[PDB]
RNA sequence: GGACUUUUACUUUGAAAAAAUUAGAGUGUUCAAAGCAGGCGUAUUGCUCGAAUAUAUUAGCAUGGAAUAAUAGAAUAGGACG
RNA sequence: GGAUAGUGGCCUACCAUGGUUUCAACGGGUAACGGGGAAUAAGGGUUCGAUUCCGGAGAGGGAGCCUGAGAAACGGCUACCACAUCCAAGGAAGGCAGCAGGCGCGCAAAUUACCCAAUCCUAAUUCAGGGAGGUAGUGACAAUAAAUAACGAUACAGGGCCCAUUCGGGUCUUGUAAUUGGAAUGAGUACAAUGUAAAUACCUUAACGAGGAACAAUUGGAGGGCAAGUCUGGUGCCAGCAGCCGCGGUAAUUCCAGCUCCAAUAGCGUAUAUUAAAGUUGUUGCAGUUAAAAAGCUCGUAGUUGAACUUUGGGCCCGGUUGGCCG
């Protein structure tokens, strides 16, 4: 079997220099899991039709629940 | 010329054959080895010479 | 040197009379006209779908005396008229008035074939199905 | 929008579709090397005819051309390399003469055969295809392998499988198992 | 640097010339269609071959040829040299 | 002169009468985007190119324009035209010839999946984003390699062969065999590790996994062209076959089947087109007395074509590249 290798000079050159999947395969790094990838999509198209902060919303809709 | 001929005869004959089912016969070989079979038969140990040679005749 | 002019700058005569000449040859005829698009029931196209519109029984040409079991089949994308053969011992079983056919070419570039007069296609498939499935029986054209 | 990744076919079909003397040759030449096809006769006269015709057109050049000595060269060491050309007859006009046979003959099919090692070409074929014999310790299974020659001497059963060591296999172990089973315990 | 020059066709060689395609060299993708790899050791601290060549025409450019084909010249000499 | 980033009838003012055309202008057709290219292999050709690269054009149809270095942009706006959505009837919103997915059309074409790991691209930027692109799914589009079996023994039968006065079998095997014999292997299934962004497959490989009831090859064909029956049963100018010539009306070599057989074989038939065969488009390379085809005749312009002749002959030098006889 014919692979390919890399040693580092030390152990912070190897996880500032790796692919960070590699780092997680061996056990030098945790997988930091998200949403799905359509799904921080839509996180995105969702935040694109608000301007400001967003609680200012939240209140001006709190005065739409009387009316 | 006629057109409007009858209708009634379509699929007579295949209607009115006997049905003889296949008989259940020995597995041929599949590829190469068929044509070694064929090989062997056609050119290695022959057949018959009646003048010439035949390859599927009935009764001779 | 009887006809073609021999010289050396006559190449747009000899150009133009091939040309001109091409024009007796009826497949370059047919190609450069058009006709396959403007006559001709399919579009060009290799294969058209159409509905049966009535059973007929054309009697064969001499010397031949049969009965050649066709459907008049009206053509999907021209909505034109056709009769088309329907092949093999059966068959005509099978068809029945307002099924939807794929018609294919009989083989001729045109022409009728052999004592069919004026048929110039066949039947390939019912309901989807295809004929030559349905009369060996490996399958059963569809519930309506 | 990715760059084509290119093939082209390997065999051509001959214009006579029933010419008894070409199947009567065609067969024997099935039986003798043990072929399932009448492609793996046609793919080698494709071959074959390529050769022979930029064996034509090296031809007409003129002797000592330098596309003539350069590509006619390469040519004839290439089938000197495998074992189609011989020593003595090594100057491109036998590389016009040649036939398929000579082709035929270099097959890993007919060498595994040819140095005993089978005994048939179809125990050759089996054989092959079945993952035993090798050329280095690198098996391979392609009845077309064709010998190159040099690694004619390196023809053994492979380090696997028997008939060259390792385990009897599945087949005979299942044996082993039922006298080890049945006679003993 | 100054002063002027009858016009062409043909052919030769050469420049300018994408890649993939075709033709084709090298390389044992286990074979093959392919791919452009790969091959050597001290296989514990490197060594190394490559990734060619061909076609690429008609037009334009550039050079050699002077056969074959045209073209222009001096006859109211308003001709040529000084 | 104005306008443009700038040349220009690009536009305006004045002035002129010019420009193109049988060497085919102008107009019409194109089921026309152009090229690199593709299919067909004596050559000359013929046909094809919507489509992985380059150039152009468009973003339902037109026009207009803002921003800007750059757009006459459409995943920008503005107006009209054609579509068309939501509503509380006041209004408001949409432009898949991006990715997938739907309807329609049809002979005719796949997942509303995963990822930025790679190739590269953009930003303020090593990091963020990318339905570019990559991964899998669908996928007999074309292309590659090539399982469906291999080997003994036995029962006669031989063909051999030495001998033959004559049983004959015995060695060297040819194989048709209705009992046999142990061998082999991935198709599948599946620890593991490899693979990968994560997966899935491949390449590896523990445990499994072939005897006819499989793990069981097909698609056409068997009168001719054209490779394989004059077998049996059926039908009786019917039903049907038949590219073509032709088969069928009672012993059908073409139909319907059974048997056997042929060809190609994980592929084979059909239809449409096209290329070859086609020297049936003929430049190479056709034909025109009677088979298709010299205009009733002569003039004649465009076009094609067009007699011979002008430094030929001799002399000298220079240096190359093959080949010989020696090395
Ligand atoms: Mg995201
Ligand atoms: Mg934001
Ligand atoms: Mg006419
Ligand atoms: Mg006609
Ligand atoms: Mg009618
Ligand atoms: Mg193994
Ligand atoms: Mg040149
Ligand atoms: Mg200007
Ligand atoms: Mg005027
Ligand atoms: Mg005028
Ligand atoms: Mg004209
Ligand atoms: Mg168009
Ligand atoms: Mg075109
Ligand atoms: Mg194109
Ligand atoms: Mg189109
Ligand atoms: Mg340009
Ligand atoms: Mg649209
Ligand atoms: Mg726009
Ligand atoms: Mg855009
Ligand atoms: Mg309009
Ligand atoms: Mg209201
Ligand atoms: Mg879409
Ligand atoms: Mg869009
Ligand atoms: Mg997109
Ligand atoms: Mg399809
Ligand atoms: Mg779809
Ligand atoms: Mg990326
Ligand atoms: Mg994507
Ligand atoms: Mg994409
Ligand atoms: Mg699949
Ligand atoms: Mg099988
Ligand atoms: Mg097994
Ligand atoms: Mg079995
Ligand atoms: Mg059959
Ligand atoms: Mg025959
Ligand atoms: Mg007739
Ligand atoms: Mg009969
Ligand atoms: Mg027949
Ligand atoms: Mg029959
Ligand atoms: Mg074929
Ligand atoms: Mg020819
Ligand atoms: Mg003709
Ligand atoms: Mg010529
Ligand atoms: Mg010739
Ligand atoms: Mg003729
Ligand atoms: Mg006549
Ligand atoms: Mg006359
Ligand atoms: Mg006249
Ligand atoms: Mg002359
Ligand atoms: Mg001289």
């Amino acid at each position: 079997s014919v692979g390919f290798g890399l040693v580092y000079n030390s152990v912070a050159e190897a996880k500032k220099f790796e692919p960070t999947y590699r780092l997680v395969r061996y056990g030098l790094a945790e997988k930091v899991e998200k949403a799905s990838r359509q799904q921080r999509k839509q996180k995105k198209n969702r935040d694109k039709k608000i301007f400001g902060t967003g609680k200012r919303l939240a209140k001006k809709v709190a005065r739409r629940n009387a009316d | 010329a006629k057109v409007h001929g009858s209708l009634a005869r379509a699929g007579k004959v295949k209607s009115q054959t006997p049905k003889v089912e296949k008989t259940e016969k020995p597995k041929k070989p599949k590829g190469r080895a068929y044509k070694r079979l064929l090989y062997t038969r056609r050119f290695v140990n022959v057949t018959l010479v009646n003048g010439k040679r035949r390859m599927n005749p009935g009764p001779s | 040197g009887k006809g073609k002019p021999r010289g050396l700058n006559s190449a747009r005569k000899l150009r133009v009379h091939r040309r001109n000449n091409r024009w007796a040859e009826n497949n370059y005829k047919k190609r450069l006209l058009g006709t396959a698009f403007k006559s001709s029931p399919f579009g060009g196209s290799s294969h058209a779908k159409g509905i049966v519109l009535e059973k007929l029984g054309i009697e064969s040409k001499q010397p031949n005396s049969a009965i050649r079991k066709c459907v008049r089949v009206q053509l999907i994308k021209n909505g034109k008229k056709v009769t088309a053969f329907v092949p093999n011992d059966g068959c005509l079983n099978f068809v029945d008035e307002n099924d939807e056919v794929l018609l294919a070419g009989f083989g001729r570039k045109g022409k009728a074939k052999g004592d069919i007069p004026g048929v110039r296609f066949k039947v390939v498939k019912v309901s989807g199905v295809s004929l030559l499935a349905l009369w060996k029986e490996k399958k059963e054209k569809p519930r309506s | 929008p990715r760059a084509p990744r290119t093939y082209s076919k390997t065999y051509s079909t001959p214009k006579r579709p029933y010419e008894s003397s070409r199947l009567d040759a065609e067969l024997k030449l099935a039986g003798e090397f043990g072929l399932k096809n009448k492609k793996e006769i046609y793919r080698i006269s494709f071959q074959l005819s390529k050769i022979r015709r930029a064996a034509r057109d090296l031809l007409t050049r003129d002797e000592k051309d330098p596309k003539r000595l350069f590509e006619g060269n390469a040519l004839i060491r290439r089938l000197v390399r495998v074992g189609v050309l011989s020593e003595d007859k090594k100057k491109l006009d036998y590389v016009l003469a040649l036939k398929v046979e000579d082709f035929l003959e270099r097959r890993l099919q007919t060498q595994v055969y040819k140095l005993g090692l089978a005994k048939s070409v179809h125990h050759a074929r089996v054989l092959i295809t079945q993952r035993h014999i090798a050329v280095g310790k690198q098996i391979v299974n392609i009845p077309s392998f064709m010998v190159r020659l040099d690694s004619e001497k390196h023809i053994d059963f492979a380090p696997t499988s028997p008939f060259g060591g390792a385990r009897p296999g599945r087949v005979a172990r299942r044996n082993a198992a039922r006298k080890a089973e049945a006679s003993g315990e």
